[PDB]
RNA sequence: GGCGGCCCCCUGGACGAAGACUGACGCUCAGGUGCGAAAGCGUGGGGAGCAAACAGGAUUAGAUACCCUGGUAGUCCACGCCGUAAACGAUGUCGACUUGGAGGUUGUGCCCUUGAGGCGUGGCUUCCGGAGCUAACGCGUUAAGUCGACCGCCUGGGGAGUACGGCCGCAAGGUUAAAACUCAAAUGAAUUGACGGGGGCCCGCACAAGCGGUGGAGCAUGUGGUUUAAUUCGAUGCAACG
RNA sequence: GCCCGGAUAGCUCAGUCGGUAGAGCAGGGGAUUGAAAAUCCCCGUGUCCUUGGUUCGAUUCCGAGUCCGGGCACCA
RNA sequence: AAAAAUGUUCA
RNA sequence: CGCGGGGUGGAGCAGCCUGGUAGCUCGUCGGGCUCAUAACCCGAAGGUCGUCGGUUCAAAUCCGGCCCCCGCAACCA
RNA sequence: UUGAGCCUUGAUGUGUAGGAUAGGUGGGAGGCUUUGAAGUGUGGACGCCAGUCUGCAUGGAGCCGACCUUGAAAUACCACC
């Protein structure tokens, strides 16, 4: 992610960042591997678009 | 809770006044009753007032206003992750909290009568002989210096 | 004496300490500290708050070239990631930088396997 | 089965589109044959990181573990072998049919092309769900629906995928595959309640926040044990013990 | 047997060209307390080995005495 | 979101 | 037999070179926690120091007297 | 490039108090050395940062040590350690 900005400030608040875009984490590809689960959230997520 | 929860407010001291000096007998209180200890409040108040001409309610009121508590650690959850979080304390509650004190910290200390503590005892306004500098070290010293937040 | 007048910064914030570094133009090291010099406990020495005491500690020693600005470059997730830069701000030196660099992979080698609790 | 950087070279399949041709030449399939994730084994290299094993430190009463520090073979490469997996859509293969809905992807015909587009029609693919089917959970045109052709396997549990032998394997083992004896069930699905170091949600001296106690001492009293001719009997976590 | 170096608070060790004898640690004592701890504080005790002299203070500059340790002669 | 077992037979 | 090691609360082990003082770990013991208990928690007790005597102001202690116990050898032809 | 022995030319000199330039002894006490004016103001030095140390312009005019201050003595100044 790059949330970067001039003056004293160079992030973004959290709870924006949970918002409409999330953030909070950024070492997934320096964590260790799963393929199973991580995907079934996606998924989930159609059922997040069923109304 | 879901309550703030108090109780009726208590007189003000009737023959100087004011509601500390009422509140310190209360502390002193003594068989239950209120009688026995007003005694000895007036009793150390006149020494006080033989050694200082002024008012001797400054040396109660600048010791204990010095001391000005923060610390406990509680937790809450944010953003999904619970973590450990320091609380501050409001700087109502550190007053209220902190008149008690210096006059909880009598009868320990060796004496005969309870003349001979309080007096030599509350004279003292920022060199107390009372537990208002005793708190002071261990308050400032845990503070934000161990103390990861406010 | 060496009128530095801007001093690269390098910090890394790891979760288990954040360490300020006072780098040349050249990146060759000046001065640096870490919350354990500062002295805590043994894991207080990472804390948000700890790192801004460190920046400072830091920041002391480095005064006698004069400096005057920085080129901020965070690295590593962990914490005391903002803690810093207030120190740094509010030490007569300024933010001139506009892009850091951390370091992030296109990926080699495999990470632990790590705590299964 | 499975298969991710980039380029080249060598090479297969799939699909759609128009026609053109062949003229039932076909389908499935015991045996048999080929392919097989990962580990392992054999030969030969290579060694970054990770890490069986292994060695320390820590926790715990005990810790051949969960935890931390290291770390060897191995993982990687070249060659060969062994052939299993919850090898799963837990769903044999082939063919023919039967409501529909929305999405996704990929060919192709067309429309003031008059739009970034509008309408068709094919291939593949998720999600939904109707009838029907289902024990229920569900599955539902890519079926567990409705049909057919052909194969594989099953017939209570334990004993046991063990024994014996054959076959295969360098080995480890794999494959085929019992019986004696033993039990009154074993099994699937769903329903209610209770409980979860399951989740969400909410309060109370439940805790917090305070204040005063107890356990110490001596005495009063009950109680048990013990003792006595009897120490009448009952109470027993809260919910027995002035 | 000589030549070097040493002797400081309970422990362990600094260190003043001669203003003054301090640290770190363990212990105790306290805020303490996963029981107990582990976390946090605060001091304390002196020929500064024994003699003296320089001297308005000197382990503090130094002769000697005693005790100790390295290195060397390795001596019927 | 701070370690932790164990329950003789019989309605 | 002879060299040599050791007999310690109940146990496994210190103090015994060097004579005055019996400690450590473990259990045991009382009382808790718990619904009941391990775990866990707290507080006690407990040794003619293997025996028989010798010298001394002083003996588990040093030296002898037995008693098992345990260990190293039992020499070449 | 860089140690160590000398010089030569530079810099601090803290015994009780005195903030320090009171290492210590002897020499030693009023006005030109043509520089010593001082001050104002530029530069460098030190925790002796106070104090002095130490560069240059106006000033060839005249500093100012009994300092401040403590002490037993008091700081000019010249041998010199």
């Amino acid at each position: 992610i790059k949330v970067r900005e001039n003056e004293p400030f160079d992030v973004a608040l959290r709870r924006f960042k949970r918002s409409c875009e999330k953030a909070g984490v950024l070492a997934e590809v320096r964590r260790r591997e799963f393929y199973e689960k991580p995907t079934t959230e996606r998924k989930r997520a159609k059922a997040s678009a069923v109304k | 809770r879901r309550r703030v929860i108090g109780q009726r407010k208590i007189l003000p001291d009737p023959k100087f006044g004011s509601e500390l000096l009422a509140k310190f007998v209360n502390i002193l209180m003594v068989d239950g009753k209120k009688s026995t200890a007003e005694s000895i409040v007036y009793s150390a108040l006149e020494t006080l007032a033989q050694r200082s001409g002024k008012s001797e309610l400054e040396a109660f009121e600048v010791a204990l206003e010095n001391v000005r508590p923060t610390v406990e650690v509680k937790s809450r959850r944010v953003g999904g992750s619970t973590y450990q979080v320091p609380v501050e304390v409001r700087p109502v509650r550190r007053n209220a909290l902190a008149m008690r004190w210096i006059v909880e910290a009598a009868r320990k200390r060796g004496d005969k009568s309870m003349a001979l503590r309080l007096a030599n005892e509350l004279s003292d306004a920022a060199e107390n002989k009372g537990t208002a500098v005793k708190k002071r070290e261990d308050v400032h010293r845990m503070a934000e210096a161990n103390k990861a937040f406010a | 004496r060496k009128q530095v007048s801007d001093g690269v910064a390098h910090i890394h914030a790891s979760f288990n300490n954040t360490i300020v570094t006072i780098t040349d133009r050249q990146g060759n090291a000046l001065g640096w500290a870490t919350a354990g010099g500062s002295g805590f406990r043994g894991s207080r020495k990472s804390t948000p708050f700890a790192a801004q005491v460190a920046a400072e500690r830091c920041a002391d020693a480095v005064k006698e070239y004069g400096i005057k600005n920085l080129e901020v470059m965070v690295k590593g997730p962990g914490p005391g990631r903002e803690s810093t830069i207030r120190a740094l701000n509010a030490a007569g030196f300024r933010i001139t930088n506009i892009t850091d660099v951390t370091p992030i992979p296109h990926n080699g080698c495999r990470p632990p396997k790590k705590r299964r609790v």
